[PDB]
DNA sequence: CACAGTGATGCAAATCAAGTGTGAAGCCAGACAAAAACCCG
DNA sequence: CACAGTGATACAGCCCTTAACAAAAACCCG
DNA sequence: CGGGTTTTTGTCTGGCTTCACACTTGATTTGCATCACTGTGTAAGACAGGCCAGATCCAG
DNA sequence: CTGGATCTGGCCTGTCTTA
DNA sequence: GATCTGGCCTGTCTTA
DNA sequence: CGGGTTTTTGTTAAGGGCTGTATCACTGTGTAAGACAGGCCAGATC
């Protein structure tokens, strides 16, 4: 997992001039398996996959998230280890016993811009939107059903050579057709995902601005200024702080957004609906969306929720159906990313892996909710030692021998 | 941890803590102005008062949209002055004054 | 400041009435420097309120208003008129801070300057002081800013810049008469510790007054 | 299906006594076995 | 002359050992 | 492949400890459950569309 | 030979997408 | 019918 | 009131090891609006 932590604030004294800025790195074991017999077994699978109690810190440093220069600089020699360990394997002492280990590794706690950054890919405003598959915003407007996964990293650098030698002679559009968006070397061998949070989040802003477009019938006034829409937007938060006793705020969060997906919210938002065709249409929305949320968020789909897993299909034609049909006014050509990821590509990734909601990227933010805290009352400050002593105690902190500790009652 | 480790209590469980605390706060000792305050109830017992003073909060009139609490002032200068006793008799004892003596003593308060 | 004018009733601090302890102007203020007692106590205000809202005399606007010496609010808070030694210090080095910034630039040979130089001004000043005194670029007036700003290896990383030599000695003397006054209004007894600074409190404010007079008419004339 | 906390508030469970006479698990005088892990035979 | 921290490092301080001597505080007897 | 030489220990044996061991029952002290919210997700880039500017062609 | 109708280039500017 | 007045604005400084 | 006799109490040197305290370079809390002078156009005017 990575991500960049911005409003980190810079110290006086002496040193080279620190950007205000900061990135972390970490990682985290999933499950251990030993191969007894004929078959396989596991033997340790974390419990709770985003907690913060076992994300444990391996690279620290105050830099921007979009200085490729400095970001590749620090982040070269991980990769080049990580390489090196994937074709060998451990002998390690455990009870006064040596044991055999070996590495699989996948990088999934990465949000799409840093996906984007990292493997070379184009902006999230491309055309080409999706990460996983080859289609554009066009095309991703009228399937939205049938779809396949085709990015890899193997891929990815055989596209950015023909990009840079340009064997056939060709134009730069019709280049980039043949390369499908790819202008820059990856670099970090990754695996296909699809981020549970960042999905959640997205979702949830979409549904806020239906909601709100709702509110003013634009579906028969195509036509509407400036002020009309802001007044609109000020209507539904004086609606929600009234009904669903929720904070207007500037910018998504996540316990905002699992609070807004609810039938009771629709319920009340249907009090500023003068129509009832609409409500049927928002009724029906929210229950495709709640009904198909658990298949991709849940820990263990497959006993958690296995109706909602094999009447996964159904349900997200049904749902491109009602987008399709009365949403016509906005999804005409034209659609968010995690529409279309969430649409064409998780019942591959469901059966491929198993599970998405244990492979996301909470954890990590949680890990910078610690370093927070850490840089600011378990550090000397000074630029020279604080983020040495960071990483020591958070390290520290990780470890599951001290937690070991705690459970004294059982 | 400690006590189902170290099999005995070093410390003391919440509720004793909890217990102990209504000492420290104010509206826990008695007193009394010999001139009686003007629009000021003798009570003695008063802890964290409301800080809207019972204001209206009607439709009709001005409306509210904050939120306040606060002690009662002469209450809270009591509980400190008892806070302090240790420090004013350590104090009478060093400048050479007998402890048992109860003049006009005189407080100076910074807001 | 603010609250004290606030609750006090009195406008706001950009007025032409400063000070809350003296009722003089802002010229007046600007010329004398030397000689203000205080005839401000709390009834007081509540008098010159009275004086503002029943109007005995029949004045006009600014009649009234030079009358009450800027009263439009009843008092509803007994303040002390004394001055914050921490909010002091703040603005002083704000002040100084400026200072520098138009020393750099030369003002006093060239009235006119664009935004642009300002920029490149502070830009320079503020590389300096990265580069020699290991401090960074704050957007307000910060606490340890100050207290550290107020050096005199300072003075001479600043004068490192400016071409000219006799405004060094200025400076020079400038903060020297500062430093001088600085230990009598942040000790808490200067009667006990500091009696010298206190005793010669007074020359030194006068001697800071006929610099700031003389020597640096660009800035406070007026 | 994020999650490890925040507080007080409340209820349920342990305890704890001060009375009291009986019951019970070590400890001892030697001391020859009863195995049991070493030597190598 | 705001002032309480903030983690690592160095050094003083205060315990430990052996080894014969040497001084201090008491009770039988004269 | 098993004869000697040391640990490692319940044992006998009855007479002695400090410990152990049954109802009360009203407070008293812990220990656990319950409930309304929470913080970490926090600046640029791609793209369509309108708009003049100066170049593009047309006329007597 | 001149003026006169008109026709893309790019630029700048909101707008949508991820953070 | 130019000619000041009034109010409108607008950048700067003063506390935070 | 002392010898004879006895049990406590230091005392030196050198080295080891655990504990406590000073020292270093820094931070986070002092963070939005209003008063005022100057310029300038719209407009009543004598
Ligand atoms: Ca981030
Ligand atoms: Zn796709
Ligand atoms: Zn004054």
């Amino acid at each position: 997992s990575c991500d960049g932590m911005g409003d980190v604030s810079e110290k006086h004294g002496s040193g080279p001039a620190v950007p205000e800025k900061a990135v972390r790195f970490s990682f985290t074991v999933m499950r251990i398996t030993i191969e007894h017999g004929s078959q396989n077994v596991k033997v340790f699978e974390e419990p709770k996959p985003n907690s913060e109690l076992c994300c444990k810190p391996l690279c620290l440093m105050l830099a921007d998230e979009s200085d490729h220069e400095t970001l590749t600089a620090i982040l070269s020699p991980l990769i080049a280890e990580r390489e090196a360990m994937k074709s060998s394997e451990l002998t390690l002492e455990m009870g006064g016993i040596p044991r055999t280990f070996k590495f699989i590794f996948r990088g999934t706690g990465y949000d799409e811009k840093l996906v984007r950054e990292v493997e070379g890919l184009e902006a999230s405003g491309s055309v080409y939107i999706c990460t996983l598959c080859d289609t554009t915003r066009l095309e991703a407007s009228q399937n939205l059903v049938f779809h396949s996964i085709t990015r890899s990293h193997a891929e990815n650098l055989q596209r950015y050579e023909v990009w840079r030698s340009n064997p056939y002679h060709e134009s730069v559009e019709e280049l980039r057709d043949r390369v499908k968006g790819v202008s820059a070397k990856p670099f970090i061998e990754t695996v296909p995902s699809i981020d549970a949070l960042h999905c959640d989040i997205g979702n949830a802003a979409e549904f806020y601005k239906i909601f709100q477009l709702e509110i003013g019938e634009v579906y028969k006034h195509p036509n509407a200024s400036k002020e009309e829409r802001k007044r609109w937007q000020a209507t539904l938060d004086k609606h929600l702080r009234k009904r669903m006793n929720l904070k207007p705020i500037m910018r998504m969060n996540g316990n905002f957004a699992r609070k807004l997906m609810t039938q009771e919210t629709v319920d009340a938002v249907c009090e500023l609906i003068p129509s009832e065709e609409r409500h049927e249409a928002l009724r029906e929305l929210m229950d495709l969306y709640l009904k198909m949320k658990p298949v991709w968020r849940s820990s263990c789909p497959a006993k958690e929720c296995p109706e909602s897993l094999c009447q996964y299909s159904f349900n997200s034609q049904r749902f491109a159906e009602l987008l399709s049909t009365k949403f016509k006014y906005r999804y005409e050509g034209k659609i968010t990313n995690y529409f279309h990821k969430t649409l064409a590509h998780v019942p591959e990734i469901i059966e491929r892996d198993g599970s998405i909601g244990a492979w996301a990227s909470e954890g990590n933010q949680s890990g910078n909710k610690l370093f927070r805290r850490f840089r600011k009352m378990n550090a000397r400050q000074s630029k020279c030692y604080e983020m040495e002593d960071v990483l020591k105690h958070h390290w520290l902190y990780t470890s599951k021998y001290l937690q070991k500790f705690m459970n004294a009652h059982n | 941890t400690v006590k189902a480790i170290t099999g005995r209590q070093i410390f003391q469980p919440l509720h004793a803590l909890r217990n102990a605390e209504k000492v420290l706060l104010p509206g826990y000792h008695p007193f009394e102005w010999q001139p009686p305050l003007k629009n000021v109830s003798s009570r003695t017992d008063v802890g964290i008062i409301d800080g809207l003073s019972g204001l209206a909060s009607s439709v009709d009139e001005y409306p509210v949209d904050t939120i306040a609490k606060r002690f009662r002032y002469d209450s809270a200068l009591v509980s400190a002055l008892m806070d302090m006793e240790e420090d004013i008799l350590e104090g009478m004892r060093s400048q050479d004054l007998d402890d048992y003596l109860n003049g006009p003593f005189t407080v100076v308060v910074k807001e």
